């Protein structure tokens, strides 16, 4: 029980 | 929390450390079983418990059902989103392939990438990049969708049985929204709990809502219908027996609504007729509603139903495969008496065992969360909301039913062990299935079901109750619907008018004893400090413990042989249930 969550990108496609 | 693509830290040594990554779509986080096996994950403003894991195909989700239904069709570009630790998010383009033994990409990605969602030209999840070619790791088939919960159920003459099995966020997330509509309503709620524990579980869950526990020790008690009042099922029937100033609720909610215990059956009966009358709703939650006859139903983790020999007493060679396992335990016995022998047996394997039962339950549960053990051995009370953190459940399928004989003499005898019924067996069985963990859960049992508790006297002891509970139109209460006809018992044959009423809810309550046993003395207008009537029964009435004759010294100082006029046998059963009604003979409460 030691996890954590940091936000790195969001869901895309790529031109 | 806010949807898109999460890394998963690690706390270790001198630094947290990116073991995965994941992605939250729809309101549940989705993410890989060998980045997280299972552990809870921890976030500013919030936390995060998983409830779905499929370990074969290396997938689990938290706060819900897997969500992402959207797949791959072949000779498409996919594009994976690739977050590598210490690095930022990089956007891959390839061309995958085929299957093999029972679709992968050709990405060399550092161990820590896995979970890194797999996007199509469509911005829509197809899978997550994981198993090291990588297979688009997806499941075939989404939730276990949304709720179990939200209707306009909250109107007059309408009741609702909630189906809810045990890892459904029933006390997390149901019944608090429940509240929450009740309040928006001004509604006058009651919340009934099956055991103190499980009620101070809802307070829990319902912290910062305007909740009141109401305790036995009190008849009614009354601010308005801005509280919501919170109790035991057998508090709510004695108060319906005890007072005049029961409150006309609005809605009533009934926890672990499949208890067969008289008050908690009297209780739906009373609750029943409130509806009917067009006065309140009320709603019903159960795993194991009425009809329900399926011993093994579905779970939210899988289980593994094992069918094998097990000890109904002490062993010494021949179940090794009881005390081999590593994981906890929670043993399901016919008896108190039976409980005792197996905890012996096995604490003299250097197992370390808790014991449950009926009146222990309250000092002895929380044990269970507090301190480690191995085996939980509990009788049937544990089949309403008792939640254990355990892996395996051994349920030889038995059990006492207390049966009135009208052969002879009328008496409560504790007929068996005989096997449960199909409901019981579920709700034993339901122990286990609910948290994901690396191996299914095990239900290790012996024997069928069986649909045999007609003449289970608790059917007769809820209409004892129940004609002696009043209503202030006049209607009368009956038995709730479907439990209507578990008995042939005459309507308001045990009716009981002035003293004799009184003596019989004292009987129960102040002196503990048994609503048959209660019943019994009370129309025989006997006097409640009165005790005369444990000594001058027949001689066959005697009551024995361990192999010996119970002699009782009375309040004035006179040593006699415990002898009730009338025999119950759940008043001797245990060293526990016998003390106290000694205690009762003795005329010492």
């Amino acid at each position: 029980a030691d996890l954590s969550l940091e936000k790195a990108a969001n869901v895309q496609w790529d031109e | 929390l806010s949807e898109g693509v999460y890394r998963i830290m690690q706390r270790g040594l001198f630094g947290k450390t990116q073991v995965g990554v994941g992605i939250h779509m729809e309101g549940v986080f989705h993410t890989m079983w060998h980045v997280t096996r299972g552990s809870v994950i921890c976030h500013e403003t919030g936390r995060l418990e998983p409830s779905w894991a499929d370990v074969r195909n290396d997938m689990i989700s938290y706060g819900g059902g897997w969500r992402l239904g959207d797949k791959w069709d072949k000779e498409e570009d996919v594009q994976v989103l690739a977050i590598e630790p210490g690095k930022n998010p990089k956007h891959v383009q390839t061309k995958p392939g085929l299957f093999k033994t029972l679709g992968a990409v050709t990405l060399d990605f550092k161990p820590g990438t896995a979970g890194s969602p797999i996007i199509n030209k469509k911005g829509k999840v197809i899978g997550l990049y994981g198993n090291g070619v990588s297979a688009i790791t997806q499941a075939e088939r989404i939730g276990e969708p949304d709720y179990e919960v939200d209707e306009d159920i909250f109107r007059k003459k309408r009741l609702t049985i909630m189906d809810l099995h045990p890892g459904a966020g029933k006390t997390k997330r149901i019944l608090p929204s429940i509240v929450r509509e009740a309040l928006k309503r001004r509604l006058r709620t009651l919340i009934l709990a099956p055991t103190r524990v499980v009620a101070a579980e809802m307070e829990e869950a319902l912290r910062g809502l305007p909740i009141r526990y109401q305790t036995p020790a009190v008849k009614s008690e009354h601010t308005g219908r801005e509280i919501v009042d919170l109790m035991c099922h057998a508090t709510f029937t004695t108060r319906l027996l005890s007072s005049t100033r029961v409150p006309n609720y609005n809605l009533i909610v009934m926890d672990e609504a499949h208890f067969t215990d008289p008050c908690s059956v009297a209780a739906r009966g009373y609750i029943s007729t409130r509806v009917e009358m067009g006065e309140a709703a009320a709603i019903f939650m159960t795993a194991t509603p009425p009809g329900s006859i399926d011993p093994f139903p579905q779970s939210n983790s899988p289980i593994e139903d094992i069918e094998r020999e097990i000890p109904e007493r002490s062993w010494n060679t021949g179940f090794d495969w009881i005390t081999d396992y590593q994981g906890k335990t929670v043993w399901f016995v016919p008896s108190i008496k039976a409980g005792n022998d197996i905890a012996n047996c096995l604490r003299k394997s250097g197992k370390k065992v808790i014991q449950l039962s009926r009146k222990t339950f309250d000092t002895e549960y929380p044990k269970t969360k507090l301190t480690d053990w191995d085996f939980v051995v509990t009788t049937d009370i544990s089949e309403m909301g008792a939640n254990f953190r355990a892996g395996r459940v051994i349920d030889p399928r038995r059990c006492l039913k207390p049966v009135i004989l009208t052969d002879g003499p009328e008496r409560v005898i504790l007929a068996g062990p005989i096997p449960v019924t199909p409901a019981s067996a579920a709700q034993r069985r339901g122990r286990i299935g609910r948290n994901p963990a690396q191996e299914d859960d095990q239900y290790v049992f012996s024997g069928d079901p069986l649909k045999n508790d007609e003449d289970h006297a608790h059917w007769t002891e809820a209409k004892m109750l129940l004609d002696n509970i009043y209503t202030p139109e006049g209607i009368i209460p009956t038995l709730f619907g479907p439990e209507r006809e578990k008995t042939q018992a005459i309507d308001g044959e045990f009716r009981l008018r002035g003293e004799q009423r009184k003596t019989f809810v004292e009987l129960m309550r102040r002196g503990d004893l048994p609503v048959w046993l209660s019943y019994k003395v009370a129309s025989a207008g006997i006097s409640y400090k009165d005790r005369e009537w444990c000594f001058t029964g027949e001689r066959n009435n005697q009551i024995l413990e361990e192999n010996m004759e119970v002699e009782i010294w009375t309040r004035e100082g006179e040593k006699k042989k415990l002898r009730p006029k009338w025999l119950d046998a759940r008043v001797y059963a245990d060293p526990m249930a016998l003390k106290d009604f000694k205690e009762f003979a003795s005329g010492r409460k």
